[PDB]
C-alpha cells in the first residue's frame, strides 16, 4: 500500500529536480522496481488459504529488496540523495 | 628593570603573530587604497540591494574585480589601481543613476532565507556557491573577498551571525520561514510578482545544490573543526601531534619546551577543554569545551604590561641605522 | 590600554564562571547579561575595527577568540531552550512522508498535542484547522483500526467546542441580493467526514503535505516553547514540491467575479505597463495634462492592486483607463498612434467577457453549493442524536 505511492512521489520530486538540474535518468530504475512487485502481489493475494511455496517467493522478495537497497545507494551517489535517503530509511525501519 | 616590567599572563603572543598573521598591506599608500576599495565596496551594497535578477551577471563580474584588486593591493601595485578604481566608480554610479529611474522599487524578499543558506555554506570551500548566492543576500562583499582569497585564521561563520542569530545553523527555523513566506507570497502587489517568483525558482536551484551541506551533523562538524584548530595550537606550543601521542606524554613535554606559569593554563583550561571535546555528544559539552577554549587563548596572547612583537622588528632597524651613522662619522 | 581595560571590565574568568554556573543550574535572567556581553564585545570590536586603520595582525586573531566565547554561550542557550520542551513535537510534524506512514508515530503526537486543544479560547479558529487534518490521515491509511481512537476522540473534542458555543448564544450577485467564517470551517469538517467512507483513493503524499504547509504555519507562530531539532533528509521533499505547486500556480491554467485568475492579471500587468511607459515618455513632449495624469494614476494604482482580486472591479478600472486614453488619442497627433496597444486591450476585454458569460451559462452549480454550505450545522445535530447514544 505504501511503497508503490512513495515511488511516484519521488518521481514527482525527480521531475522537479530535472527541471533545475541534471538528473532525469534514475527514474527508469524505479518503474521496473514497481512493476516487479505486482508479480509477487498476484501470488500473495491469489491465496485464499496459505501455502508452503510462499516461503520460496518471500525469500525472492526479501533478497530483491536487499538488492534494491544497493541499487538505490548506487543511484544516491551522483544524484540528489535526500529523496533516496527517506525511501531507504523507511525500508530499513520496516524490514 | 625586569622586576617592574615583568608580566605573568601572556607570553606566547609572539608565537601566534608568527603563524596566525595573514598577508596585509605593507605600505601606507596601499593602506589608503585599501580603505578606498573598502568604502567603495560598502557603497556598492547600497546599489546591490536595488537591482533586479537579470542584472546578476555583471555583479558577478564586480564580485571578481574586487578579488583582482584586493589581490593587487598586497602585491603593492598602485599604478593601475587608481585607474580601475575610477572605472568601477563610473560603472557603479551608472547603475546608481539607473536605480533612480526605477518606478518599481524592488524590495528584497527571501533575503533572510538566502542569508541563512549562506550561513550554512560560509566556508572557504564551495565559495562558487556562495558567489552564486551573494546578490540575493545582504552580504558586505569585503567578507566574500576573504573566501576565494583565504585571509581568515578562524572559522569564517563568526563574521556573519552577530548583527545589529546562531540558532538557525542548529535548527529548522529556515525551513519553516519558507512556508510562512510561501503562503504569504500572495496578497501582494503585482509589481512584486514578476520579481518574487524569479527568486523562488532561483531558490529551488539553490537549495538543491546546497542540500548535502544541510544534512551534516552540525554538532559533529563544529566539534571536529574545533579539534582541527586545537590540535594545531598544541603542536606549535609543543612540537609533535596529538593525533599521534597521549595526553600525559605531552603534559610532561611542556616543561621541556616552555615555562611553568603558562603550562598551568595549558592544563588548567586547555587540555580539559579537549577532554570535553573528545566526549562531546551534547551541545552543553561543546559550549563548555569552547568557552574554555576561548578563555585559554586570552592568557597566552594578552600580556599584563604592553608588548607588541611587530615593534621588536621596528626597533632593530633603528639601531642598525644609528651604528651605521656613528661608524660613518668615525 | 584599551585591551586590558576591556578584559578587566567584562571578560574576567571570575565573571564568566558565574554565567557558566547560571546556565548549568538553569538560573534566571542569564540570557540578558549575555546580550550585555554581546553589545560590549561589539563596542570593543567596532572601536578597534574602525580604530587605527593600519593593523589587523593581532585584531583578527583576537576577535577569533571572543566571537568564539559568545558562540559557546549561545550553544548553551540553545540547550536551555531544550530544558523547556513543553511539547515534544516540532513544526513539520506532518511535513514529511515517514512521520505519516508510521501509524504509531502520528498517534504519539496527538497525546502531546492534547494540551493544545483544551488550551485556547472558543473562536480561536486555528485549533479547529488542526483536528480536521488528522481525519484525512485515517483515509490516508485506508481505515486502520488503531486510529479509531484519534478519529472518535477528536470529533468529541470538536463537538465539545461547538456545544459550548451554543451555550453562549442563548445569553455582483450577493452584492445585488443584499441590495434587495465558521460555516466555511464546519463545511470543511463534513466533506472530510464524507470522503472517509468513499471506496478508496490510492493515497498520494503530495496532496497531504500541502495541507501540512497550511498546518505547520499555524503550529509554529501561535504555539511556542516547542521541540527543536536539526533538519532532516525527507522533509525537504515537502517544501520543494510545495514551492513547485506555488510557482506553477501563477503560470498554470471555473469561476468569475470572485475568482482572480492570475494568468489574465499578468497579461493586464504588462499590456498596461508598456502603455504606462509610452505615456510617461510622451508626458515630456507636452509637459502636462490632467487626463494623462488621471490615466497614469489609474495604471499605477491598478498595478498596485492585490492578486487575489476578482475581475469585475478590474475590468471596470481597465475600461476607465481605456476611455481616458481613447479621448486623449483622439485629440493627440497621429504621430503617437497607440492603436496597437488599445487594440490588444479591447481584445483582452472581449476575451474576458466570455469568462463573465460562462458563469451565467451554468449558474446553477454555484447555487447547488450554497445549499451544500448548510452541511456544517447539520453534522453536529446528527452526532448529538447518534454518537451520543452509546457514549
Amino acid at each position: 500500500k505504501w511503497l508503490p505511492s512513495l515511488l511516484d512521489y519521488a518521481a514527482q520530486t525527480l521531475s522537479v529536480i530535472s527541471k533545475y538540474s541534471a538528473t532525469s535518468e534514475q527514474q527508469k530504475i524505479l518503474l521496473d522496481a514497481k512493476s516487479t512487485l505486482s508479480s509477487f502481489f498476484v501470488h500473495f493475494n491469489s491465496s485464499r488459504i496459505f501455502d508452503s511455496s510462499f516461503i520460496e517467493s518471500y525469500s525472492r522478495f526479501e533478497l530483491f529488496i536487499n538488492e534494491l537497497l544497493k541499487k538505490l545507494e548506487n543511484a544516491k551517489e551522483t544524484g540528489n540523495a535526500f529523496v533516496f535517503d527517506i525511501i531507504i530509511e523507511w525500508i530499513k525501519a520496516n524490514k | 628593570f625586569t622586576d617592574v616590567l615583568q608580566l605573568s599572563r601572556g607570553h606566547s603572543i609572539t608565537l601566534l603573530w608568527d603563524i596566525f598573521r595573514k598577508n596585509y598591506p605593507t605600505t601606507s599608500n596601499s593602506w589608503l587604497a585599501f580603505e578606498k576599495l573598502i568604502n567603495l565596496s560598502e557603497k556598492f551594497d547600497k546599489v546591490r540591494l536595488l537591482q533586479f535578477s537579470e542584472s546578476y551577471n555583471s555583479i558577478k563580474d564586480l564580485m571578481d574585480v574586487f578579488r583582482l584588486l584586493n589581490d593587487d593591493v598586497l602585491n603593492n601595485k598602485l599604478s593601475e589601481f587608481n585607474l580601475l578604481l575610477s572605472k568601477l566608480e563610473d560603472g557603479i554610479n551608472e547603475l546608481e543613476l539607473i536605480s533612480n529611474k526605477f518606478l518599481n522599487k524592488r524590495k528584497h524578499y527571501f533575503a533572510d532565507e538566502f542569508d541563512n543558506l549562506i550561513r550554512y555554506t560560509f566556508s572557504v570551500d564551495t565559495a562558487e556557491l556562495i558567489k552564486e548566492l551573494a546578490p540575493a543576500s545582504s552580504l558586505a562583499t569585503q567578507k566574500l573577498t576573504k573566501l576565494i582569497t583565504n585571509k581568515y585564521n578562524y572559522p569564517p561563520i563568526f563574521d556573519v551571525l552577530w548583527t545589529e542569530f546562531t540558532s538557525t545553523i542548529f535548527s529548522s527555523q529556515f525551513l519553516e520561514d519558507v512556508v510562512r513566506k510561501s503562503n504569504n507570497l500572495k496578497s501582494f502587489s503585482g509589481n512584486q510578482i514578476k520579481q518574487s517568483i524569479s527568486d523562488a525558482e532561483l531558490l529551488l536551484s539553490s537549495t538543491i545544490k546546497c542540500s548535502p551541506n544541510l544534512l551534516k551533523s552540525q554538532m559533529e562538524y563544529y566539534k571536529n573543526m574545533l579539534l582541527s584548530w586545537l590540535r594545531k595550537v598544541i603542536d606549535i606550543h609543543v612540537g609533535g601531534d596529538c593525533l599521534k601521542l597521549t595526553l600525559k606524554e605531552l603534559c610532561s613535554l611542556i616543561e621541556e619546551k616552555t615555562a611553568s606559569e603558562t603550562r598551568v593554563t595549558f592544563a588548567e583550561y586547555i587540555f580539559p577543554a579537549l577532554d570535553l571535546a573528545e566526549s562531546s555528544k551534547s551541545l552543553e559539552e561543546l559550549g563548555e569545551a569552547w568557552i574554555t577554549f576561548g578563555t585559554g587563548l586570552l592568557l597566552l596572547f594578552v600580556p599584563d604590561s604592553p608588548y607588541d612583537p611587530a615593534i621588536h622588528d621596528y626597533v632593530l632597524y633603528d639601531l642598525f641605522l644609528k651604528t651605521k651613522t656613528f661608524s660613518q662619522n668615525l | 590600554d584599551e585591551w586590558m581595560a576591556f578584559l578587566s571590565s567584562t571578560m574576567s574568568s571570575r565573571q564568566i564562571k558565574e554565567l557558566v554556573s547560571s546556565y548549568k543550574c538553569n538560573s534566571d535572567q542569564s540570557d540578558r547579561r549575555l546580550e550585555m556581553l554581546q553589545q560590549n564585545s561589539a563596542h570593543f570590536l567596532n572601536r578597534l575595527e574602525s580604530g587605527y586603520s593600519k593593523f589587523a595582525d593581532l585584531n583578527d586573531i583576537l576577535a577569533g577568540y571572543i566571537y568564539s566565547i559568545n558562540f559557546g554561550f549561545d550553544l548553551l542557550k540553545l540547550q536551555k531552550s531544550k530544558d523547556r520542551a513543553s511539547f515534544q513535537i516540532s513544526p513539520l510534524w506532518s511535513m514529511d512522508p515517514i512521520n505519516i506512514s508510521c501509524a504509531e508515530n502520528v498517534l504519539s503526537a496527538y497525546h502531546e498535542l492534547s494540551r493544545f486543544f483544551k488550551k485556547g479560547d472558543m473562536e480561536d479558529t486555528s485549533i479547529e484547522k488542526v483536528l480536521m487534518y488528522f481525519l484525512t490521515l485515517f483515509k490516508f491509511h485506508k481505515r486502520d483500526t488503531n486510529l479509531l481512537e484519534i478519529f472518535e476522540a477528536a470529533l468529541y473534542t470538536l463537538y465539545s467546542r461547538w456545544s459550548v458555543r451554543r451555550f453562549r448564544q442563548e445569553q455582483y450577485e450577493a452584492d445585488f441580493r443584499k441590495l434587495f467564517n465558521l460555516d466555511d470551517i464546519y463545511f470543511k469538517l463534513a466533506d472530510t467526514y464524507i470522503s472517509v467512507f468513499d471506496k478508496d483513493h490510492d493515497a498520494n503524499f503530495s496532496s497531504e503535505l500541502k495541507s501540512g504547509a497550511i498546518i505547520t504555519t499555524i503550529l509554529s507562530e501561535d504555539l511556542k516553547n516547542t521541540r527543536i531539532e536539526e533538519l532532516k533528509s525527507g522533509s525537504l521533499s515537502a517544501v520543494i514540491n510545495t514551492l513547485d505547486a506555488e510557482t506553477q500556480s501563477f503560470k498554470n491554467t471555473i469561476d468569475f467575479y470572485h475568482d482572480f485568475s492570475i494568468p489574465e492579471f499578468q497579461k493586464a500587468g504588462d499590456i498596461i505597463e508598456t502603455v504606462l511607459k509610452s505615456v510617461l515618455k510622451l508626458l515630456k513632449q507636452w509637459p502636462e495634462h490632467a487626463t494623462l495624469k488621471e490615466l497614469y494614476r489609474v495604471s499605477q494604482e491598478f498595478l498596485n492592486y492585490p492578486i487575489k482580486t476578482p475581475l469585475a472591479r478590474q475590468l471596470q478600472k481597465i475600461e476607465q483607463i481605456y476611455t481616458y486614453l481613447a479621448e486623449w488619442e483622439k485629440y493627440a497627433s497621429s504621430e503617437v498612434s497607440l492603436n496597437n496597444t488599445v487594440k490588444l486591450i479591447t481584445d483582452l476585454i472581449v476575451s474576458w467577457r466570455k469568462l463573465e458569460l460562462r458563469t451565467w451559462k451554468g449558474l446553477f452549480n454555484s447555487e447547488d453549493a450554497k445549499t451544500r454550505k448548510s452541511i456544517g450545522k447539520w453534522w453536529f445535530y446528527l452526532y448529538e442524536s447518534i454518537v451520543i447514544s452509546n457514549f
